[PDB]
């Protein structure tokens, strides 16, 4: 399938840093022909979505 | 955030028509942060006393 | 560990006589987690890089 390629992506990819209309996030993106997964921080809780 | 979610609003223009896309990210397992935040960490501190 | 919490049984002889105590851990919030592991890990990594 496709779910373990989008799992291992988002693994390797590195951090970024998002800067929105008033915060600031970290970011993990991966987005494949397949789908996508998304990893989200402010250094105080996580968000992921796949 | 709504309740207990991320709602992640993305705006942008492709040949000069709208797009709109949103992340519904929820809170992250403790397996994924752990996997994704906790042991790379430990894994540069370890490197860099080395 | 039964579901999601952990049972941690200490047994000890208190100079020859029982002493049973049970930790009944629940899983961490995300504010315990990040406030104890992970902002200190990056804040090491930080210092030592420098």
């Amino acid at each position: 399938p496709v779910m373990e390629e989008l799992e291992q992506g988002l693994l390797m990819q590195p951090w970024a840093w998002l800067q929105l209309a008033e915060n600031s996030l970290l970011a993990k993106v991966f987005i494949t022909k397949q789908g996508y997964a998304l990893l989200v921080s402010d250094l105080q809780q996580v968000w992921h979505e796949q | 955030c709504v309740a207990d979610a991320l709602i992640l609003r993305v705006r942008s223009e492709l040949s000069g028509l709208p797009f709109y896309w949103n992340f519904h990210c929820m809170l992250a397992s403790p397996s994924l942060v752990s996997q994704h935040l906790i042991r790379p960490l430990m894994g540069m501190s370890l490197a860099l006393q080395c």
